[PDB]
């Protein structure tokens, strides 16, 4: 039984190998006090972190340390990997094998350094990064396919045949979660709110998470939500407000269908995957198309699964099958394919003993991987 | 599974209930207990039943090969002049192994029901790679 | 929670509906076609046996 | 109101989806015979052209 | 009940003695991957042979073992006599005597290293290698005339009248099958088509198998299909495009009669067999003309036995009857004609038993066929 620990920017997700849902999970945040002390006293904590610190955002401040898939301000992640192994999962890293998980090809010296973090000062037996969308397979079922996890903090696809990880075709994109709820910052101080500070920047993702589908014929629509005040949706804040949202409903998410929105000229998700579904033989075509399988979060969204299929089944020959598998399990499929893969007893030798690094030094993770 | 479970879990409650209508009161600490178990199974087309039966059976030999073991090598300590090989259980340890231990035979089930699109036939491919010359007890019938 | 999902049955009825409408589309061109595959078959039949009489001759 | 709302239009998306699977089994089979159509005129084309070329020789 | 197993390049065919038809056929592709293997515990093949390695291109790179009858790189063509003898036909060599089929004068080395590799691993009780045209004069029922097999690795013609095999005509020439589908490659780049690849090179001999038949006058049914469109056929990759072939429908065949195309300085088959046939006595040339046999595959191209027919009687004096067979049981009379020849009994003391080959050393093929 070794561990399970997801790296994902959004929310750190820990549990134990073979069960099939994480122990524990909480959003990533780390916070620090931005007001002096005024009640002598209270023993105040030098930093907070996860639900603890989002408890009491008022006098907070937050930081994210993990932007794009690249773990920055290292200070405060490994806080982050301290808070979780203690307090959460509770056991000391001494007595346990520890996975972690990684976005396709972020920097180089991303893994040659964090493994040195998390492998030298918590000290831990072994450990092995994998790659986000191999594992998003295995924890399907399914081993072939494209996988588009789009994990908050970057989108990429892969695609993947027979059990295989054809590297050329990955295609990673930047328009991550956390920037649909940065824009949708913008487009809600059109309707006249205002949500300047960071505080409420976080509650404004939680608004998102329930007011946000993404619909077919996006002008037709837009023109309907228009004309007729049908969809107009209320909403409270933990304030007494109550907010009513109209079109920016279904115009928060296909930012990521286009990207002319958020200004970025790098074409919308569709066409990604099908581009490179496009950049394989004339024979993995075939079944590619049959096999495509949402992952990670962000794709939590209702309907995106539909719109997916007309934008592909548009673009695809109109002769192949395109029906997209898009479980309800989303948003952990990272964790429980992990678990799983923790549980394979020939993946038992793969990872890297206190031996091997000791005796190679820190690159033995890209070596061996 | 469901339905499997559910019966196996209602006949353990029989079995309570049995020693509810036998309940007793005095204090019994010292018993001799009588165990009925399998016997060893060698006959036609036998599947993943008889292997776990096989197996079942034949710890018990190895327990019995042990402690036999145990008390001649007392005896003929008391007599000692040499003994030819300690621990007459490894002549069964050679195919625990091969039945139980990581990576052997039952854990490559274990695996093979996780490992996605489980198919029978990679199954065998699979066992013929890791256990065959490697492992001294794993061969083919013709 | 019961707007939210008279919302859901809104949107599932509607999906299904527009599915249904493409399917209907669909049928008829196939019909379309199924005809002049027909008549393309029982042509080249027809033509067969003019080639094939003269072949005799 | 809205729990009543919710029950015609879950019943509506149920009697829509059983229309939309009878599409789907009637569309497959024209589909079949489509293929079939096909095949028999691409056939007959085939036959029509040996006995072309068996003519002039 | 001995054997017999094809060895030409395109489709080892493998049956049994006597039987009509070839219990098991399948392309003689040998497959590597060629990428990383990326999703632990697939327990990877090293290697793939025949259709199974047919089945998942879309990762392997193909070697064909067997160019221009010559068999190269000896590992492979051992791997496929392997997977043959245990998978396709499944018995032990141990309990059969086999006999293998060889073009008529490929190099000196090459059965005599074969009858080695194939007798000494293989362990095999009895073999005996018989020249491709005699065997397809037999499996036809004619002892009298010229064999045009054309098997797709190599081309040649025999003159055999009345049961004898007249050696010194025998007019080898190397304008294999394989090579019309690479000209094919060559013509279809023009049509705005690429199919650089070996799995999409694979590809286009099926696309070659319907679309490509031989057309009489070359030069007016050329302009007749560039004047009109009548012809203009379609056909569909798996992959969902579909590619409209033109006159190379027409242009890819007449290589073969033609072989400017190409760049290979050595006349078109029809004037190899004339040649051949006038390379004989002034009185065996009453029979040959009469007893034309084709053979071997690469001959199912409709219309080419009609082509073959006038180009022929053009050649010779016009008051011979240049009648050719061409039955349709062609691409397997090879293999028929060996089950025939394995099921004679007077055949039994041909071939070579093991005594004679360990006392008296490899020559022994040579010496004794
Ligand atoms: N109700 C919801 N609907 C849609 N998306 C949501 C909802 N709740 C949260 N999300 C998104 O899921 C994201 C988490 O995804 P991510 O962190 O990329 O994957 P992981 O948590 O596995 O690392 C959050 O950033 C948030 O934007
Ligand atoms: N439909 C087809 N029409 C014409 N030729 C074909 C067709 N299908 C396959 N062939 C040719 O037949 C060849 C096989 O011939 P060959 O290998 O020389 O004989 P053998 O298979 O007996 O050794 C293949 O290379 C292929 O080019
Ligand atoms: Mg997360
Ligand atoms: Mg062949």
């Amino acid at each position: 039984t070794a561990l399970v620990c997801d790296n994902g920017s959004g929310l750190v997700k820990a549990g134990f190998a073979g069960d099939d849902a994480p122990r524990a999970v909480f959003p990533s945040i780390v916070g620090r006090p931005r007001h002096q002390g005024v009640m002598v006293g209270m023993g105040q904590k030098d930093s907070y972190v996860g639900d603890e610190a989002q408890s009491k955002r008022g006098i907070l401040t937050l930081k994210y340390p993990i932007e794009h898939g690249i773990i920055t301000n290292w200070d405060d992640m490994e806080k982050i990997w301290h808070h979780t192994f203690y307090n959460e999962l509770r056991v000391a890293p001494e007595e346990h094998p520890t996975l972690l998980t990684e976005a396709p090809l972020n920097p180089k010296a991303n893994r040659e350094k964090m493994t040195q973090i998390m492998f030298e000062t918590f000290n831990v037996p072994a450990m092995y990064v994998a790659i986000q969308a191999v594992l998003s397979l295995y924890a399907s079922g399914r081993t072939t396919g494209i996988v588009l996890d789009s994990g908050d903090g970057v989108t990429h696809n892969v695609p993947i045949y027979e059990g295989y990880a054809l590297p050329h075709a990955i295609m990673r994109l930047d328009l991550a979660g956390r920037d649909l709820t940065d824009y949708l910052m913008k487009i809600l101080t059109e309707r006249g709110y205002s949500f300047v500070t960071t505080a409420e920047r976080e509650i404004v993702r939680d608004i998102k998470e329930k007011l946000c589908y993404v619909a077919l014929d996006f002008e037709n629509e837009m023109a309907t939500a228009a004309s007729s005040s049908s969809l107009e949706k209320s909403y409270e804040l933990p304030d007494g407000q109550v907010i009513t949202i109209g079109n920016e409903r279904f115009r928060c998410p296909e930012t990521l269908f286009q990207p002319s929105f958020i200004g970025m000229e790098s074409a919308g998700i569709h066409e990604t995957t099908y581009n490179s579904i496009m950049k394989c033989d004339i024979d993995i075509r075939k079944d590619l198309y049959a096999n495509n399988v949402m992952s990670g979060g962000t794709t939590m969204y209702p309907g995106i699964a539909d719109r997916m299929q007309k934008e592909i089944t548009a673009l695809a020959p109109s002769t192949m099958k395109i029906k997209i598998i898009a479980p309800p399990e989303r948003k952990y499929s990272v964790w429980i394919g992990g678990s799983i893969l923790a549980s394979l007893s020939t993946f038992q030798q793969m990872w890297i003993t206190k031996q091997e690094y000791d005796e190679a030094g820190p690159s033995i993770v890209h070596r061996k991987c | 599974a469901l339905a499997k479970a559910v019966y196996e879990r209602m006949f353990n409650w029989m079995v309570t209930r049995i020693n509810a209508t036998l309940e007793t009161k005095q204090p019994r600490q010292y018993f001799i207990g009588v165990l009925d178990i399998a016997g060893f199974e060698i006959f036609d087309f036998n599947s993943f039943e008889q292997l776990c039966i096989n197996f079942t059976n034949e710890k018990l030999q190895q327990f019995f090969n042990h402690h036999m073991f145990v008390l001649e090598q007392e005896e003929y300590k008391k007599e000692g002049i040499e003994w030819e090989f300690i621990d007459f259980g490894m002549d069964l340890q050679a195919c625990i192994d091969l039945i139980e231990k990581p990576m052997g035979i039952m854990s490559i089930l274990e695996e093979e029901c996780m490992f996605p699109k489980a198919t029978d036939m990679t199954f065998k491919a699979k066992l013929f790679d890791n256990h065959l010359g490697k492992s001294s007890n794993f061969q083919k019938p013709r | 929670e019961a707007e939210k999902a008279a919302d859901e049955s809104e949107r599932g009825m509607k999906v299904i509906e527009s599915r249904a409408q493409k399917d209907e589309e669909k049928m008829e061109i196939q019909e379309i076609q199924l005809k002049e595959a027909k008549h393309i078959a029982e042509d080249a039949d027809r033509k067969y046996e003019e080639v094939a009489r003269k072949l005799v001759i």
